[PDB]
């Protein structure tokens, strides 16, 4: 998976074990690893503070 | 000399076919090594993979 950290560079690792790659994409939002900055949660997109002020 | 150069043919002859031998065993050695090589090739990496790009 060719990632880049949101505030930093570029990587390309995978996975943990059941993140289930099918709703997998380029695009949504993911954790990484502490160590090998492998994927261990993929999780669903921000929400923009003003929107929840309104 | 019938009876000693021709004789003294084989006074190193053996030694001769032990180390033809010993090429084969020792290439058999060097393939296990060299499989050795192209195993620590790419055992650790590709995982983490940092990019940048090439200038």
């Amino acid at each position: 998976f060719i990632v880049k950290a949101t505030n930093g560079p570029r990587y390309v690792v995978g996975c943990r074990r059941q993140l289930d790659k099918s709703k997998l994409k380029p695009g949504t939002r993911v954790a990484l690893d502490m160590t090998t900055l492998t994927i261990m949660r993929y999780l669903p997109r921000e929400v923009d503070p003003l929107v929840y002020n309104m | 000399d019938l009876y000693s150069r021709y004789k003294k043919l084989q006074q190193e002859l053996e030694f001769l076919e032990v180390q033809e031998e010993y090429i084969k065993d020792e290439q058999k050695n060097l393939k296990k090594e060299f499989l050795h090589a192209q195993e620590e090739v790419k055992r650790i990496q590709s995982i983490p993979l940092v990019i940048g790009q090439f200038l």
